[PDB]
């Protein structure tokens, strides 16, 4: 979401460290929109066992295509009630031209339903508005 | 050799089912510590009254996962949302979790707590044997790799706080070098007795103020909360979805303090931290 | 939809070795072995055999006893 | 403190000191080391022993019994600084320490290690549900 | 030399809860914070106060309430 957590409680900076104000370190204490990130993280268990670890963001938005253009996609899911799937078209629906999104939410539909028996699609695009939800026979 | 990203993840948290609910909290500065007759009692034995406590705990959908209705009730709810969140985290990443079966892929979960366990071993002749199937500890991933057929390292690690964090240390190493194409990373922490705590207050990092006052000069103590969380690491050149990447991770040991053993050794951390950057 | 056993802060002991006292639930839909109770009807009724208690009771020492009824 | 300490842990401590100076090096000579700590245990019995009378019961048996003191604790009193963890996977565990640590000193992280197994059999309720799923013996 | 607590047998649970039955064990060597019972001497002998039945007994009720004593 490009903004961190705007971290509680935080009001007078513990007296027994410096940086909480001599420049060094900022306490998040505001939504505050991220720049440039590459992050550290620590965890610490009482019994004296430390550990580390760097992370580095991936940065990369989204090209502009010619195929979402005129060309409306198959939105398709699965799930364990009528619910599950009415859930997971909204979300289709929600962000029709993301193809990122919609192409994962099929690679996950394709689950058999002796353990998904509920399943649903959408017509993303196009004055379709084409929309079916059922109940799955077992069985192959 | 190989490069290693974060290509799922979810989890249930305080006040939170979901990661879209948790989130919603930490944005909107929302306090999810709570103070309920949830878990024990108002104030038991003096205890704070403040826990960061999950919504349901009951819940678990249990045809889905194969689990005979007795053998279920038997189960430690950590795992019951543990088999659901590292689903709901593996397909948070465009996998389709069958994608997996037979894989060499892990299972590394950080777990300190199994209260579940002990409650339902006391009925000395009330007692279903098939319990330890579902609260030895073991079974906090030996049955997350059961059912989602990770043929590949399954592993429980307790190091109290840190854990999860090493377990998620634990298996970027392990695909970093060969041994897998992915790993089930999780953390898990249910508070069910109250006797706990109880030994937590007497240690005095029970902070009665029942809060986690983060730098603020009043800071008496932590104030506990439970959470399952999962996360699924994978080489980039497998990984539909990619949050992050790793660069980097290591553990030392504060080493023997002259302070006494609980004291936490920043000139031991500060070594750690220097571990992984500057020259290396 | 259905919701587990999750063992309540309750369960867990203050201490004990306690091996005397017993608590016995008892379900009268026709399903239930205990189903044999609706015969007790009285007046209308279906009232828990006074002579019951005394079975309850008797089975509770031969559990304290570490044996069986009979 | 010592009174509420896991007999593991007591015999831990003792065990791994005999198990250093067997093999002709002064344990004193590792203190401060990058040197690490691994240790296969399934079952902390006495950890929920002297954890039930709430007026009874101390707050410090848990740096006595916790089991990633079984580590933690080791690693203290030693003083080594390197990799210190509890590893739980049933029966295997030990081994499977002996497999982790091998592997940290192989590749570079680690001089040595301690490799430790743990099985104490206090409480009868563990025996009682291994033998209703029939894995024990009845002939002993 | 010294030799240690164990955790024994009849230490961990052994039945199901009861918020009504608690044993309470009584150390008297000069350490233990119950050495004040030692003067409670009479006769030569160090004699549970008769008071202290009571006391025991008080206990027992509050615990059973979730309470305390006072």
């Amino acid at each position: 979401h490009g903004v961190w957590a705007p971290n509680l409680h935080y009001h007078t900076p513990n007296p027994e460290i410096p940086a909480l104000q001599d420049g060094r370190l900022q306490v998040v204490d505001r939504p505050l929109p991220i720049r440039g990130g590459n992050v550290g993280i620590n965890s610490f268990g009482f019994g004296g066992s430390n550990v580390h670890v760097i992370l580095q963001p991936n940065s990369r938005p989204a090209p502009p295509p010619a195929q979402h253009a005129a060309l409306p996609r198959l939105l398709q899911a699965s799930g364990r009630t009528l619910e599950a799937v009415q859930t997971l078209l909204e979300q289709g629906l929600r962000h029709s031209r993301d193809l990122a999104f919609v192409g994962m939410l099929n690679e996950i539909a394709a689950v058999s339903p002796v353990a998904m028996p509920f399943r649903g699609y959408a017509v993303l695009g196009g004055e379709a508005g084409s929309q079916e939800v059922q109940q799955v026979p077992g069985s192959k | 050799m190989e490069e290693v990203v974060i290509a799922g993840m979810s989890g249930k948290l305080p006040e939170s089912e979901n990661l879209e609910e948790f989130w919603a909290n930490l944005i909107g500065g929302v306090d999810m510590v709570t103070a309920d007759d949830r878990r024990w009692k108002a104030g038991l034995y003096g205890l704070p009254r403040r826990m960061g406590k999950l919504k349901d705990l009951s819940r678990f959908d249990a045809s889905f996962f194969g689990v005979h209705s007795k053998q279920a009730n038997t189960m430690d709810p950590q795992l019951r949302m543990l088999l659901e969140v590292t689903y709901e985290a593996i397909v948070d990443g465009g996998i389709n979790p069958a994608s997996l079966r037979g894989t060499s892929t892990g299972v590394w979960v950080g777990v300190s707590s199994s209260d579940a366990s002990e409650a339902l071993s006391r009925d000395p002749e009330t007692l279903v044997g098939y319990s330890m199937i579902g609260c030895q500890r073991a079974m906090m991933a030996n049955r997350l790799s059961f059912f989602f057929d990770f043929k590949g390292p399954s592993i429980t690690i307790d190091t109290a706080c840190s854990s999860s964090l090493l377990a998620l240390q634990s298996a970027y190493q392990a695909i970093r070098g060969g041994e897998c194409s992915a790993a089930v990373v999780g953390g898990l922490n249910v508070l069910l007795k109250p006797n706990s705590s109880l030994q937590f207050m007497k240690l005095g990092m029970l902070s009665q103020d029942g809060t986690c006052r983060s730098f603020d000069a009043e800071g008496t103590g932590y104030c506990r909360a439970e959470a399952v969380v999962a996360v699924l690491l994978t080489k980039k050149s497998l990984a539909r979805r990619v949050y992050a990447t790793i660069l980097n991770a290591g553990t030392n040991t504060d080493g023997s303090k002259e302070q006494g053993v609980t004291f936490p050794s920043g000139d031991v951390q500060e070594q750690l931290i220097r571990s992984l950057y500057a020259p290396a | 939809s259905q919701a587990w056993d999750v063992p309540s802060a309750a369960d867990f002991p203050s201490g004990s070795s306690c091996s005397s006292v017993a608590v016995y639930k008892f379900d009268v839909s026709p399903e239930s072995p205990d189903h044999y109770l609706v015969d007790h009807c009285i007046d209308g009724r279906v009232l828990f055999p006074g002579t019951g208690y005394l079975w309850l009771t008797w089975k509770t020492l031969a559990r304290a006893l570490s044996q069986n009824l009979e």
